[PDB]
């Protein structure tokens, strides 16, 4: 009957299964990935939250995502965030 | 689709402009930093990490550029660029 | 009657206290102008400029400059020299994490 | 058999990104691809970085990731490197690496 | 209905408590805000704008100058420790730096 | 439709100017670097402010946000300063309500 | 004595701080980088104490935290994954 | 015998041994209690989660750590191998820690 803390463990996890289904990580292992995910979304949403005041928008939209990450991340890892965010956005509308 | 460069129109195409970084030019710059005597080889150096510098600041202005479907860069855009780039600059606006 | 002539040194400590007196932008506007033009045109074609926005990207360059110069000429003296060279820059560069 | 996530293709949440956007003080509002987008690019680079741990950790003859894995993962790969220039990772160590100079004669 | 006062005159302020308000309200950094936080914030806006026009005043009287201009700001905040720690990662237009000549550099003989 | 408003902080600079040095005055460009100075340090308090609620599970950014979030930014001499000047601002403001 | 238990910086040992220079590629070392060391690490520290000590207070706590470590550690430019981010 | 290491070659032994390693290296005691006093000029009667003491003890080595990679560099830029506090001190001026 604790706090209830809520992570990316889960999904870490998930996603560590689907890349090498045999091994597993230690709970500082998965402590750091879990900083990660929330750093990287903090910068994200941050710089989204700043391209769409800018603008005088009031909406973050996947467009604000996407300038966001091609500012944040280095050349070649931004060409394959956004070409994995487009994938799964297409995929997100076309499914119903 | 027909015309490459020239599909959008007049004239505008870019020189070898680096060198109009002269060395008497980045002489002032280091003096106006303090240095008394320059090795000759830091000319043509100096160049180079402008060169990068500027493709850094501009990329990420073009960006805020594109973002707001403009084909004009502003002073703004070049204020965020370099906010971003820990450079942040006053007396430009924001 | 020898011409007057300073000795090697003296005329750059006169240049280093005029430059430091004042503020004016120390490199020429227009080659400055073409060169963000052509770099422009790497990420974008037939893009305008405001003029501020030049003028602004012209102020950056010149501070960040002076500024490494500044860690440029420490980097010379520890090493007892009063030359700056190009492992000078590279060595703060490298400090200040602009580089690996 | 539809989540948020099932749709988009991807393990991590999109309802909880959702959400995370909407009470995180970005904008009044967020639009309904942005969380779809952003889980993605946070799996992808999640993805990213358990592969090469993961081969690390395996290089080892481990069966599980500990930080130093993460570590030699990040700090080999030049880009992952330059996204976390200013991150300490705990219990990670450094790369291998002496100046030449440090080094004795052949 | 009374007549108005503004709230920066009843905080006994110049700087606009009401701007300021509505600057917080509408740029996402809370869900709601205290009538307290504007009128704090504007009181140390103003605190560190009259500091800042304090030393840049000085320096253009130094200059003998009536007007303030970027360089006077540059001399002020730099000559300042506490400002140049403020503002130690931002530049000023027009400001140029701090005469400043390394002693290893000035000719045989001292000062 | 003459050319939309483009609000700034100047009017309240010069008013302040006036307070310090009655007889001096200030450029354009040298009020642009004021501007600058004055909306960057919004930014920095009321982000530092925005964080401190949001680490507490608060909704609200009060007056207490803002102070943290001042002592958190500002070098000692000019916090002490800030604090006073904002503790005096608030109380004031208060007893006139 | 008050060298170790009120300057407990002196428990910052000659072999400590030569074992993190070695992490860091360092082969020999003057004497006087251990006292150096010294400063550095309490101005370190100081700093990020504050820091944290002023997310304690704020929150009405007399216990500092992981977490106020952690977002101390984040003003202050220096980032820390693994402990509770 | 006198079988010994000549000067150097025990120090390189150990950057490759401390390089390969990712333990904390200060001792955890003499550290917390640092901590503890620093903490006290702030504010008294104050306590400490322990892996706030950890956070703060990984943060520091890790700063110690990269701040003697630049400062190797600085020695070794002026034709040395031995750190000093020179190095130390101009490693942290063009860093921005100090003016
Ligand atoms: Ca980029
Ligand atoms: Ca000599
Ligand atoms: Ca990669
Ligand atoms: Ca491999
Ligand atoms: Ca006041
Ligand atoms: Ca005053
Ligand atoms: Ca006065
Ligand atoms: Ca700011
Ligand atoms: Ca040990
Ligand atoms: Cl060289
Ligand atoms: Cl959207
Ligand atoms: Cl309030
Ligand atoms: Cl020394
Ligand atoms: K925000």
């Amino acid at each position: 009957k604790r706090s209830r803390k809520e992570s990316y463990s889960i999904y870490v996890y998930k996603v560590l299964k689907q890349v090498h289904p045999d091994t597993g990580i230690s709970s500082k292992a998965m402590g750091i990935m879990n900083s990660f995910v929330n750093d990287i979304f903090e910068r994200i949403a941050g710089e989204a939250s700043r391209l769409a005041h800018y603008n005088k928008r009031s909406t973050i939209t996947s467009r604000e995502i996407q300038t966001a990450v091609r500012l944040l991340l280095p050349g070649e890892l931004a060409k394959h965030a956004v070409s994995e965010g487009t994938k799964a956005v297409t995929k997100y509308t076309s499914a119903k | 689709g027909l015309g490459k460069g020239g599909a959008k129109r007049h004239r505008k195409v870019l020189r070898d402009n680096i060198q109009g970084i002269t060395k008497p030019a980045i002489r002032r710059l280091a003096r106006r930093g303090g240095v008394k005597r320059i090795s000759g080889l830091i000319y043509e150096e100096t160049r180079g990490v402008l060169k990068v510098f500027l493709e850094n600041v501009i990329r990420d202005a073009v960006t805020y550029t594109e973002h707001a479907k403009r084909k004009t860069v502003t002073a703004m855009d070049v204020v965020y660029a370099l906010k971003r780039q820990g450079r942040t600059l006053y007396g430009f606006g924001g | 009657k020898k011409p007057h002539r300073y000795r090697p040194g003296t005329v750059a400590l006169r240049e280093i206290r005029r430059y430091q007196k004042s503020t004016e932008l120390l490199i020429r506007k227009l080659p400055f102008q073409r060169l963000v033009r052509e770099i422009a045109q790497d990420f974008k074609t037939d893009l305008r400029f405001q003029s501020s926005a030049v003028m602004a990207l012209q102020e950056a360059c010149e501070a960040y400059l002076v500024g490494l110069f500044e860690d440029t000429n420490l980097c010379a003296i520890h090493a007892k020299r009063v030359t700056i060279m190009p492992k000078d820059i590279q060595l703060a560069r490298r400090i200040r994490g602009e580089r690996a | 058999a539809k989540t948020r996530s099932s749709r988009a293709g991807l393990q991590f949440p999109v309802g909880r990104v959702h959400r995370l956007l909407r009470k995180g003080n970005y904008s009044e509002r967020v639009g309904a691809g942005a969380p779809v987008y952003l889980a993605a690019v946070l799996e992808y680079l999640t993805a990213e970085i358990l592969e090469l741990a993961g081969n690390a950790a395996r290089d080892n003859k481990k069966t599980r990731i500990i930080p130093r894995h993460l570590q030699l993962a990040i700090r080999n790969d030049e880009e992952l490197n330059k996204l976390l220039g200013r991150v300490t990772i705990a219990q990670g160590g450094v790369l291998p690496n002496i100046q030449a100079v440090l080094l004795p004669k052949k």
